[PDB]
RNA sequence: ACCCCUAUACCUUCUGCAAUGAAUUAACUAGAAAUAACUUUGCAAGGAGAGCCAAAGCUAAGACCCCCGAAACCAGACGA
RNA sequence: CCGAGCCUGGUGAUAGCUGGUUGUCCAAGAUAGAAUCUUAGUUCAACUUUAAAUUUGCCCACAGAACCCAAAUCCCCUUGUAAAUUUAACUGUUAGUCCAAAGAGGAACAGCUCUUUGGACACUAGGAAAAAACCUUGUAGAGAGAGUAAAAAAUUUAACA
RNA sequence: ACCUCGGAGCAGAACCCAACCUCCGAGCAGUACAUGCUAAGACUUCACCAGUCAAAGCGAACCUUUGAUCCAAUAACUUGACCAACGGAACAAGUUACCCUAGGGAAAUCCUAUUCUAGAGUCCAUAUCAACAAUAGGGUUUACG
C-alpha cells in the first residue's frame, strides 16, 4: 500500500509538505518550492504521518 | 393576417412603454395619506352637548 | 439539433465503413534466391496494384525453410474484371525480372 | 418532427456506398486543404463568418529560365541548398510587375480606401519613392505601412518617381483631436513640373506629424495624382482639417490617384517642440481607458461568496467612520 | 404526455371555397377580430387559461375586440377552440369624435355609428 | 434556545454559534468552509483555495443566527486593529 | 447532473460565465470561448453567444481524431457545433487626461 | 297545517363518503412570551431618569406563541 | 383491579399519539424537492400571506441547442398584456385521490409500484339515475324577466337452381 | 442482500426525473512535487452543508472514486480512528402468548360448457366422446432476493 510522509525541507526551514509514498519503497528526498526561501530546495522524508 | 409579422413589429412600443410607465408610476407613488389636525381635533364632538 | 435543417451536419459513421462475375481471394507467392530481389517484386506489383485500385489486403510472408535459402513473399488480390485480370496477369508475367515463381493460389 | 435541409448538406454529394472503392484523406494535409476551402465556401446555415466579417513576355521568361536552368552552376548551387536571390533586383522588378496590387491590398487591409474615399478604391500605378532625411547621410524611406518617428519626419521629404503633371498630398488619417471624421493636412504639393518637386505650388505649408502623446499609432498617407491640367486651389489647425472625400470629389474630372505610400508615427519629443513652438498650445495627453469591471448587483446576503465580494463593491479602501 | 398542440401551418390557408362560404377577402383583410369566448376554461391547461386571461376574455359572451396581427392571431391559435372569431365590420367607416358615444356592435359584427 | 433563563429570566445566547460564526455589524455572517483542516493532501488546490475563504451566510441562516444570539452579540465592537473592520459595513447597496 | 447548455445563442454573457457544461465535446468551443479541465464552455469575452457549424480540423497530436480523418473519403468534411462570443464593448477607449 | 316541488343530519379524522363524539338543559370549560420587524408618538447625531444602543438612531407603546388524557419512574410513608 | 401493592409527593411527569380548541363580516389562499434512529414528526426549499422598494415580467416569430445512429422542450424581438423581481416579517400545507396521455419495474397487453405532461378534487352551479375525479359552467345580492350550455342509445340475421 | 459515491440501462429532442430496480467499480491507483499563490465572473445533484469551472495577475517550470462537527496529536504547517446505518448518537443485543399504554387498520395459468373437425368412435366424424386453438362463464397469480 501506500503511506502519507512528511517530507521535510534540508534548506534549515521549518517548511514541512506531506506526500504519498509506497511502504516498501525507499526513504523519498525530493526538490520542491520553498516559499519561505522562495527557490526549489531539497526535501528529505522525516516520519511516516499513517498508513493509507 | 392584416399586416407581417415583419409590419407589425414595434408598431405599438410608444403605447405600451407608456402603460408600463402609468403601472412604474402608480407602484412607486405608494405612501402613507396625509394626517389633519381638524381629523384629531373633531374628536372632541363626541362630548358636544346643548347648553 | 433534431428539428433543425442542420441535424446530423456532424455525423461521420456512416462515411466509416470499419468491419458481374469476379474472382474470390488470390493470394500471390513469390518465392526467391535474393531478398533484395523478392522486396523489390513485393514493391512493383504492390505498386501495379493500388495504381490499377486492387483491393490488397495483405503482404506478409512465409517463414524460411532450409534444405542455401530461400525468401517468400505474398500479395492478397481481391477484385477482377474480365479483361482486367487478363492484363494484370499478363502485365505481371511480362514484368517478372529474373528466376522468380509466381501463383495465383487462393487461401487455406 | 424533421425540418428538411435548406440546402445540399456537406457530404452529401460523394454519400456513395462504395466506401471501400472510395479513395480516402491518406494524409492530414489534404483534409486541412479540403476544410480550408470548405470554411471558405458560403453556407446555408449559420457560419462564423456572419458573425465576424505580353506573348512575347511569355517567350522570354520561358527562354530565361531554360537559360537558368542550363546553367550547372545554378543547378549545383541549388541541390546543394545554398544558392541565393538578388534582393535589390527583385525588390524592384516586383515593384515594376505585380508591386501596385499588393499596395492596394496593404492599402485596403490598414483602412485608407474606406477612410478616405468612403470605400472608392484604386491602384497605386507610379511606383512612388518617399524618404525623410535623417541628418545629412541617409535617409529613412517611407514604404506601404512603414513605421517613422515624427524626429525623423520633422523636415519635408525627398520624393522620386520616374514618371512624367502631379499633384502630391500627405495626411494623417487618424490624428484629429476634435472631429474623429476629419484629418489634418500636413503639405501638399501641385502642379509639380515631371519629376522635380521644389518647382511644385505650395499651397499649404509643411507640417511635421504630431501624433498626440498616449494617443496610439497615427496612420500618415503620402497620396500622389496624376494631374491632366493645372487648377487654382483655394499653421492654424481649423485650416488645417479637410476631408479627402469631397476634396478629390472637388477635383477628381482631372486628378486620378496613381501613387501611395503610408507610414505609421507615435510620440516623440518633436511632437512636444511641434505642439509648443509652432502650433502655440498645451498638448494633450491621452490615456488608453479601459471600462470598468463588471460586476453583479450587489445583494443583501452574499451567500457563499468570499469576504472579498464587499471590496468588490466598496470604493474608498481608507477607513471611514460614520457619524463618530 | 399532454403538451401544447402545434398547429400545422396549412389549416390556415384558406381556400377560395372557403372564401366563398364565409365571405372574406384574401386581399383586403379585415383589420379587426371581434372575440368572443363561448367555452369554459375549466378543465384546461393552465396555458389556454392564461392566453384567455391576456386576451381579455374571461367574461363569456362578451366581445373583444383585437387586432388581426400575427402576435394576437397566435394567441387566438392557442385558444381557437373556446373562442368565437368573427372580423368587425365597419359599413360607416370607423366612429369619429362626434358620434363616439353613439355607437352600437350590431350581432352581424358590425359597428354601426347610429343607436 | 433558553428564551427565559430561570435565573435572570433573560434570553441566551447559543454559545455553538459565537464559538463558530463572526457576525459583521450590518448583519452578515461570516463562518469557515466546513472540512477546511481535514485531509488537505487528497483534496486539489482549487477545493483547498475554496475551502480556507470566509464565507457569508444566507438570509435565513443569518436569521436563524440573529435569534440565537443576543443584542450582545450584535453591538458596534471598536477593536484596535479589526481585520473585519472594513467589512462590519455595507456601500454602495441598493435594496 | 444538471449540465447542458447555459447560455443559449443571443443570450449577453458577462466573461467568466459557463456557456455549456458537457460530459463529451456535444458543443465545441468558438471564438472568445475557453474549455475547462471538465470540457465546460465558459466565455473569454463579454458578448453575445452564437452557436455556428463549422469545419472540424483536429489538432495534429490528437492520433484518434487524425487517424479518423485519414480513413475518410477524399471529398468528406467534418462538421462540429461552436459556440462563439460576439464581444460587444470595445477594449477601451483613449481619453484625454491632461493638456500639458 | 298536511297533501305539491326541492332537499344524502352536525362535529372531528381520513385523499373523499365510512368511522369518532354528542339524551337534553343550565353553569363552568381551552393562545400565556421573546428575537426581530411593522405602525404611531417623542427627541434627534444623538436617544434613554446611570448601566445600553447609535454610520438615523434611540426611547415608549401597540400586535404574536392553547386545553384535557397514559402506561410509567423515583422518594418517603402506610398496609400480612 | 399484582409480570410486581397502595397512598402522598416530585407532578400541571412526559406523550412526534387521540380528542377538544367558544362573537360577526370581508379578503388573499393548494400537493411540491432534500435531509433526518426518518417516512404518524421536523428543518430547509417550493408554495402561501402582509408590508415595502424598484423595473420589467409572462406569452412568444424567426435564429439557435450532438454525435453515437414521436408528442414535444428550452431560449426571446414583437405583441397581447400587468405583472415581476427585490427588501422586511411570517405562519401553515407539503412521503395525497381520481381521470387523459407517454414510459419504465425481466423484450410482464390486463392488475399493481413508480416516473413524467396535463386536468379535476379537496370551492359554485347545471347535467350524466343515484354520483368527490365524466360533460357544461364558474366571483358571489334581489327579481313572479330573457337567450343559451351540457343533456334523449342503438339494433332483429340463414329457402332454393 | 442493500444503505455513500461514481459510470451505464432510464427516460428518443434544455434540465429534472422510471424511486423501488439491473449491471459495473471506488473507498483508489498512476503521475507530478508550482500537479503553486492569488483572483473577475459563473455552474451546481432541485434547501443548506458540500461539490465544480475559471479569465486577468504573481511565481515556478517549459493530471487521468468518497465522510461534517466535536475531540485528540503536532511548535506550527498539518495529521488521525470512528463515523460504511456513509448529514455521522462517543460508548447499548436478543425476547415478551405474562405483557401494559397511546393510537391506526381490517396479462398468464387453471377449471367448466359450446364452436373447427384433429381424431377416437366395430368401418363409418357429427349415435357418443374428444385434442390444439377460438368463444364465452367461473376461480388463482403477479414487478420481484
Ligand atoms: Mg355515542
Ligand atoms: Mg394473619
Ligand atoms: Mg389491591
Ligand atoms: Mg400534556
Ligand atoms: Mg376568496
Ligand atoms: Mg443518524
Ligand atoms: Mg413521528
Ligand atoms: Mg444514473
Ligand atoms: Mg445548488
Ligand atoms: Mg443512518
Ligand atoms: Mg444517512
Ligand atoms: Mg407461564
Amino acid at each position: 500500500k501506500n503511506i502519507l510522509v512528511r517530507m521535510v525541507s534540508e534548506a534549515g526551514t521549518g517548511f514541512c509538505f506531506n506526500t504519498k509514498r509506497n511502504r516498501l519503497r525507499e526513504k523519498l528526498t525530493l526538490l520542491h518550492y520553498d516559499p519561505v526561501v522562495k527557490q526549489r530546495v531539497l526535501f528529505v522524508e522525516k516520519k511516516k504521518i499513517r498508513s493509507l | 393576417p392584416y399586416m407581417t409579422r415583419e409590419q407589425e413589429r414595434g408598431h405599438a412600443a410608444v403605447r405600451r412603454r407608456e402603460a408600463f410607465e402609468a403601472i412604474k408610476a402608480a407602484a412607486t407613488s405608494k405612501f402613507p395619506p396625509h394626517r389633519f389636525i381638524a381629523d384629531q381635533l373633531d374628536h372632541l364632538n363626541v362630548t358636544k352637548k346643548w347648553s | 439539433y433534431k428539428t433543425k435543417p442542420t441535424h446530423g451536419i456532424g455525423k461521420y459513421k456512416h462515411l466509416i465503413k470499419a468491419e458481374d462475375y469476379e474472382y474470390g481471394v488470390l493470394n500471390i507467392h513469390l518465392t526467391a534466391y535474393d531478398m533484395t530481389l523478392a522486396e523489390s517484386y513485393a514493391q512493383y506489383v504492390h505498386n501495379l496494384c493500388n495504381s490499377l485500385s486492387i483491393k490488397v489486403e495483405e503482404s506478409y510472408a512465409m517463414p524460411t525453410k532450409t534444405i542455401l535459402t530461400t525468401h517468400e513473399r505474398v500479395v492478397q488480390i481481391s477484385g477482377l474484371s474480365a479483361t482486367f485480370a487478363e492484363i494484370f496477369l499478363e502485365i505481371i508475367q511480362s514484368s517478372l525480372p529474373e528466376g522468380v515463381r509466381l501463383s495465383v493460389k487462393e487461401h487455406t | 418532427r424533421r425540418t428538411p435541409p435548406l440546402g445540399p448538406m456537406p457530404n452529401s454529394d460523394i454519400d456513395l456506398s462504395n466506401l471501400e472503392r472510395l479513395e480516402k484523406y491518406r494524409s492530414f494535409d489534404r483534409y486541412r486543404r479540403r476544410a480550408e476551402q470548405e470554411a471558405q465556401a458560403p453556407h446555408w446555415w449559420r457560419t462564423y463568418r456572419e458573425y465576424f466579417g505580353r506573348t512575347q513576355q511569355l517567350l522570354e521568361r520561358k527562354q530565361a529560365i531554360q537559360e537558368l536552368r542550363a546553367n550547372v552552376e545554378e543547378e549545383r548551387a541549388a541541390r546543394l541548398r545554398t544558392a541565393s536571390v538578388p534582393l535589390d533586383a527583385v525588390r524592384a522588378e516586383w515593384e515594376r510587375t505585380c508591386g501596385p496590387y499588393h499596395k492596394q491590398r496593404l492599402a485596403e487591409y490598414y483602412g485608407l480606401y474606406r477612410d478616405l474615399f468612403h470605400g472608392a478604391t484604386f491602384v497605386p500605378r507610379v511606383p512612388l519613392h518617399v524618404a525623410y532625411a535623417v541628418g545629412e547621410d541617409d535617409l529613412m524611406p517611407v514604404y506601404c505601412g512603414n513605421e517613422v518617428t515624427p524626429t525623423e519626419a520633422a523636415q519635408a521629404p525627398e520624393v522620386t518617381y520616374e514618371a512624367e503633371l502631379w499633384t502630391l498630398l500627405l495626411t494623417s488619417l487618424d490624428g484629429h483631436l476634435l472631429e474623429p471624421d476629419a484629418e489634418y493636412l500636413h503639405w501638399l504639393l501641385t502642379n509639380i513640373p515631371g519629376n522635380r518637386v521644389a518647382e511644385g505650388q505650395v499651397t499649404c505649408p509643411y507640417l511635421p506629424p504630431f501624433p498626440a502623446r498616449g494617443s496610439g499609432i497615427h496612420r500618415l498617407a503620402f497620396l500622389l495624382f496624376k494631374q491632366d491640367q493645372p487648377i487654382d486651389f483655394s499653421y492654424q489647425l481649423a485650416q488645417r482639417t479637410f476631408r479627402t472625400f469631397d476634396f478629390y470629389k472637388k477635383h477628381q474630372e482631372t486628378m486620378t490617384p496613381a501613387g501611395l505610400s503610408f507610414f505609421q508615427c507615435r510620440w516623440d519629443d518633436s511632437v512636444t517642440y511641434i505642439f509648443h513652438q509652432l502650433l502655440d498650445m498645451r498638448e494633450p495627453v491621452f490615456e488608453f481607458v479601459r471600462p470598468p469591471p463588471y460586476h453583479p448587483k450587489q445583494k443583501r446576503f452574499p451567500h457563499r461568496q468570499p469576504l472579498r465580494y464587499l471590496d468588490r463593491y466598496r470604493d474608498s479602501h481608507e477607513p471611514t467612520y460614520g457619524i463618530y | 404526455k399532454f403538451t401544447r398542440s402545434r398547429i400545422p401551418e396549412k389549416v390556415f390557408q384558406a381556400s377560395p371555397e372557403d372564401h366563398e362560404k364565409y365571405g372574406g377577402d384574401p386581399q383586403n383583410p379585415h383589420k379587426l377580430h371581434i372575440v368572443t369566448r363561448i367555452k369554459s376554461t375549466r378543465r384546461r391547461p393552465y396555458w389556454e387559461k392564461d392566453i384567455i386571461k391576456m386576451l381579455g376574455l374571461e367574461k363569456a359572451h362578451t366581445p373583444q375586440v383585437h387586432k388581426n396581427i400575427p402576435s394576437v392571431n397566435a394567441k387566438l391559435k392557442v385558444v381557437k377552440h373556446l373562442i368565437r372569431i368573427k372580423p368587425l365590420k365597419l359599413p360607416q367607416g370607423l366612429p369619429a369624435e362626434e358620434n363616439m358615444s353613439n355607437t352600437c356592435l350590431k350581432s352581424t359584427g358590425e359597428l354601426v355609428v347610429q343607436w | 434556545l433558553t428564551y427565559f433563563s430561570a435565573r435572570k429570566g433573560k434570553r441566551k445566547t447559543v454559545k455553538a454559534v459565537i464559538d463558530r460564526f463572526l457576525r459583521l455589524h450590518c448583519g452578515l455572517w461570516v463562518r469557515r468552509k466546513a472540512g477546511y483542516k481535514k485531509k488537505l493532501w487528497k483534496k486539489t488546490p482549487a477545493r483547498k483555495k475554496r475551502l480556507r475563504e470566509f464565507v457569508f451566510c444566507n438570509k435565513t441562516q443569518s436569521k436563524l443566527l440573529d435569534k440565537m444570539t443576543t443584542s450582545f452579540w450584535k453591538r458596534r465592537n471598536w477593536y484596535v486593529d479589526d481585520p473585519y473592520q472594513k467589512y462590519h459595513d455595507r456601500t454602495n447597496l441598493k435594496v | 447532473r444538471r449540465q447542458g447548455i447555459k447560455k443559449m445563442e443571443g443570450h449577453y454573457v458577462h466573461a467568466g460565465n459557463i456557456i455549456a457544461t458537457q460530459r463529451h465535446f456535444r458543443w465545441h468551443p468558438g471564438a472568445h470561448v475557453g474549455v475547462g479541465k471538465n470540457k465546460c464552455l465558459y466565455a473569454l469575452e463579454e458578448g453575445i453567444v452564437r452557436y455556428t457549424k463549422e469545419v472540424y480540423v483536429p489538432h495534429p497530436r490528437n492520433t484518434e481524431a487524425v487517424d479518423l480523418i485519414t480513413r475518410l473519403p477524399k471529398g468528406a468534411v467534418l462538421y462540429k457545433t461552436f459556440v462563439h462570443v460576439v464581444p460587444a464593448k470595445p477594449e477601451g477607449t483613449f481619453k484625454l487626461v491632461a493638456m500639458l
